[PDB]
């Protein structure tokens, strides 16, 4: 029993991280998405207010 | 960006920090100094040249402990003399 | 002689007057243009040359013939002062809005005129008890000061506006005074019905309140003037009254917004976030206009709206440096359904220091803002992988911060419309007792849901009670 | 010129990206009206007739053959970007 | 060649994000200021030109078509959503559903509409 | 013949609007002469606006220009002199020495701007250079020829390892070094003035080698821009003529892009080539290419890219980082910490590293020493988890070989005298190549901790454990 539950837990720290892994990975696309729309973004407001100045 | 690049350096009081308690709020990892000890009493540098890197070994633990769960000797000796530091 | 101005070009709400004349209209002075329905003034912004001026409409900017003849009344725009102005809501032009008729006022200042001197300037500790939880503890409400509650879009600046006012204006102890800048129509009525029934502004007696509205609907420059002329007559209440005199402006970040609309007609080429050219300068000269010398006292609310409910906006961080006691609500406190919405975390008070409020409440709140930023560091991995995942330390102060941002909000007496209890107000050192205890665990076994919308601990354990009863 | 001679090739116009950002400086400093994204609208007329010119000529006139290799510069993936 | 023959002409469009770009491009030629995003001063009158006076007579009708292949199938572009508005049922074009059995293939699975009353 | 002069109309901004005379109208980037009361200012011409005014962002401060001064040309672009009387002096981009240090006559004072190698005149070449610090003697090799990239921010101090790397170069040079200030806090710029002058590299009576020219930091930012142009063309000349392998440093790459941006938006351009830079395409790309390589010989740069803390979506520091050929990375955070050389060796590059390119065998240790730091970089996040002995035999070999070889990346500079104390190191090729891979081999696996760290050669590892062992016994 002791042997089956270390086993089981080893999964629970391969089966629960897991989720948690997928937790994370999940909140990473979606915020290098948001960084990555908010750097082109500021790129672009900033040419177009450079522009708009001109 | 400018007086980034101009100034000194900084130190880069961070609202994290000024919330975290620490008052005052130097987030010694997002500081800098350019000039550092050379410009400095020896008496503060015989102390500080374990401080910084007793702080950056904190830094270095911040984020274990942050997950909250065990680890070695080291790893723990080092978040309790971060914290205390 | 009469001085007649003809209207060259008019473009926009910013009008063009050439006063072909020797003695030109004065800068920041009053052009008024006779126009069929009323006295469309104007404020003779920039001397263009070739006796020409640009003027900021005060009024309605359509039907003006070019060439209307303008004449000048020379000096600032006097708006009436006097004890009289109490009860009576005016416009931005000193005009009375209230349908009273006119208003004898003894005297008329300049509404545009001198900052207080550099060396009258009587610096003060005393806070001033609202009884807010977040305005209780967080930080504190300087007396006599400026407290400035840069927040969302009607995410609360409103309500906690109105609240404010029917606090301490039953206590002001001098003649307080309201006034606006592009507030809702019906906010505005709103207020005007709970000033009259408070018994703030008595019809037919004595009224300790002047109102000056502003509403968004206005023309900008009258936007913009418009609390020009509450600072006007807060001032005037202030020296010449010399009693403590209670003014409260709502939403400042929209006469940032009159200034940003009327600068691009104006032609001033566009500055940052196509804000006004001159969003700080402005900003100051209206605003550290406001301040409390030896004269007398001034308690100033200056509510601003941020634009974008992101602080980050150039007018919004323009105004954060001028004002005192900062109770800052955004819309992320908001949507965890706490009604008051303030940001524990980020809304601070520099009159809250270890010598202010007491060594204890400086500790109570030093480890309430700890435990609450903990929370915060902590959500990241809370989220990713769970409650249980991290430390049983860490795990009682997160359970221990969500029960004390529960506490965060509180009934307030007007805002009974949405929460539907009777308002609260939580003693100040009945709440940093509470605090201390409830972060000292005195009642960490409470309710969490009994810990919302309540009083002081007394009022969580009396609902931890009636949850009992009813949840069990 | 090598293509309609029947014969076949290959161009390669090697990051037209940035031939495409020297249209965009071009049109600024000639002051011709700015638009999306700040280059001229131009920008894709020129693109457009710069890479229509060549494909695989019919028996007609003899059939020559031409193969573009032209590249882009993905900012991020600038998939809502003009000329990507 | 509709009205002068009085014969109902179905109409096929290359691609209605083909024709506003091409407008956006000369709209920009023209020396309008370039927008919030990407468009410019005269966007929706371009579309709006041809389109809108393509209706129904007695003569016939004047019901065209608009291929549109849904670029990476996003549906954050203002005229793709405005086209799939415009189209009543959708058919289904699956690539495999070509070789499934169907020359057309023109799934009638996605043929949905509130249009169906009594 | 005739002084051709015209009537300084207008000054707004930081720039001067020189009108002319007929056919007196000066050529764009052409040297003016403005004679003031507080001496010589420099203003060099812009866009040729028309109506016989071209326009003109001054390289001296703005303040005392009287309107209708008369600005004569000097006939062409604006000049700093040529040759070895340059060396040991600090060129100001007027070109009057701000160091008091009198007039060092030149041969010639060359226009600042001017054409690039051709085609014809552009080769190309694989080369290694000795860079005297393991960490560019092993990880990344320096290019004699092509262009050597550096990253860091404030407080990595690249320019630490810029002075050390054009000592230990001149040390061993046959042509002379060359340096270009661009832009340089004034404080480091004195600094840097001594610590190159005591190296003996800068011989104030001698003849030295390394001429340091700055642009200051603390002027109108025309002059900050061409600063670079004045160091590209010392660098053009000393290679023209010497002929020699020049070296060529530029200080901050980063602030020579935030000159020109500055330039632009001083100009009336409108700056959008790059979303916030019209010219920096032009610039940085004349400037980049000012360093080429001909058949007659090499001018090699080296030039500093500071990071702009991870600003990975800036167009033009991609545009510079994929400017270049090899690089070397020293962060202040995981990378300074305990080390004196404070580079990444993990980060670095080379590309003209290959077996046939950099020899046999020292890309066999560095195919290793990449792997077993890296492997020590995959086993830093381990060994802190469960402790340090979950490694094997080999892997905790690798461990006990790799994070005292990763300590003994570090290596006090010859410059960096005046902070750390320890005194310098200067190792070769031969020396460090093989110095590394004897730390791969174990034949001195049995040192202590610190023993190869903040250290020489691998000779000069052995000394450190047995002198500091003196203290236990």
């Amino acid at each position: 029993a002791m042997a089956q539950g270390y086993a089981a837990e080893i999964s629970a720290r391969r089966n629960a991280m897991d989720n948690a892994s997928k937790n994370a990975g999940d909140m990473i696309n979606r915020y290098s998405i948001l960084y990555n729309r908010t750097r082109q973004a500021v790129i672009t407001n900033e040419l177009v207010d450079i522009i708009t100045g001109a | 960006t400018n007086v980034i690049s101009i100034t000194d350096g900084q130190i880069f009081l961070e609202a994290e920090l000024f919330y975290k308690g620490i008052r005052p709020a130097i987030n010694v990892g997002l500081s800098v100094s350019r000039v550092g000890s050379a410009a400095q009493v020896k008496a503060l540098k015989q102390v500080a040249g374990s401080l910084k890197l007793f702080l950056a070994q904190y830094r270095e633990v911040a984020a274990f402990a942050q997950f909250g769960s065990d680890l070695d000797a080291s790893t723990k000796q080092t978040l309790v003399r971060g914290e205390r530091l | 002689t009469p001085i007649t101005g003809k209207v060259t070009a008019v473009i926009g709400a910013i009008v063009d007057v050439h006063f072909e004349q020797s003695e030109l209209p004065a800068i920041l002075n009053a052009l008024e243009i006779k126009t069929p329905q009323g006295k469309l003034v104007l404020e003779v912004a920039q001397h263009l040359g070739e006796n020409t001026v640009r003027t900021i409409a005060m009024d309605g900017t359509e039907g003006l013939v070019r060439g209307e003849k303008v004449l000048d009344t020379g000096g600032p725009i006097s708006v009436p002062v006097g004890r009289e102005t109490l009860g009576r809501i005016i416009n931005v032009i000193g005009e009375p809005i209230d349908e009273r008729g006119p208003i004898k006022s003894k005297l008329r200042k300049p509404i545009h005129a001198d900052p207080p001197s550099f060396a009258e300037q009587s610096t003060s500790a005393e806070i001033l008890e609202t009884g807010i939880k977040v305005v209780d503890l967080l930080a504190p409400y300087a007396r006599g000061g400026k407290i400035g509650l840069f927040g969302g879009a009607g995410v609360g600046k409103t309500v906690f506006i109105q609240e404010l006012i029917n606090n301490i204006a039953k206590a002001h102890g001098g003649f307080s005074v309201f006034t606006g800048v592009g507030e809702r129509t019906r906010e505005g009525n709103d207020l005007y019905r709970e000033m009259k029934e408070t018994g703030v502004i008595n019809l037919e007696g004595e009224s300790k309140v002047a109102l000056v509205f502003g509403q968004m609907n206005e023309p900008p420059g009258a936007r913009a003037r418009v609390a020009l002329t509450g600072l006007t007559i807060a001032e005037y209440f202030r020296d010449e009254e010399g009693q403590d005199v209670l003014l409260f402006i709502d939403n400042i970040f929209r006469f940032t917004q009159a200034g940003s609309e009327v600068s691009a007609l104006l032609g001033r080429i566009p500055s940052a976030v196509g804000y006004q050219p001159t969003l700080a300068t402005d900003m100051g000269l209206l605003q550290e206009r406001i301040t409390t010398t030896k004269k007398g006292s001034v308690t100033s609310v200056q509510a601003v709206y941020v634009p974008a409910d992101d602080l980050t906006d150039p007018a919004p961080a323009t105004t954060f440096a001028h004002l005192d006691a900062t109770t800052v609500l955004s819309r992320g406190i908001s949507e965890l359904g706490i009604y008051p919405a303030v940001d524990p975390l980020d809304s601070k008070s520099r009159l809250l220091d270890a010598a202010v409020v007491g060594q204890e409440h400086y500790d109570v709140a030093s480890k309430v803002q700890e435990t609450l930023q903990t929370y915060k560091s902590l959500q990241d991995i809370i989220a990713i992988l769970g409650m249980d995942e991290l430390s049983e330390q860490d795990k009682l102060t997160v359970e221990r911060a969500r029960k004390i941002q529960r506490f965060l909000s509180q009934p307030f007496a007007v805002a009974e419309v949405f929460t539907g209890i009777p308002g609260k107000l939580v003693r100040l050192k009945d709440t940093v007792a509470s605090f201390k205890a409830v972060l000292e665990g005195k009642y960490d076994n409470i309710p969490e849901h009994a810990f919302y919308m309540v009083g002081g601990i007394e009022d969580v354990v009396a609902k931890a009670e009636k949850l009992a009863a009813e949840a069990n | 010129w090598f293509r309609d001679n029947g014969k076949h090739a290959l161009i390669v116009y090697d990051d037209l990206s940035k031939q495409a950002v020297a249209y965009r400086q071009l049109s600024l400093l000639l002051r011709r009206p700015p638009g999306r994204e700040a280059y001229p609208g131009d920008v894709f007329y020129l693109h457009s007739r710069l890479l229509e010119r060549a494909a695989k000529l019919s028996e007609k006139e003899g059939s020559g053959s031409l193969t573009a290799l032209p590249v882009i510069e993905t900012q991020g993936g600038d998939v809502s970007a003009y000329i990507p």
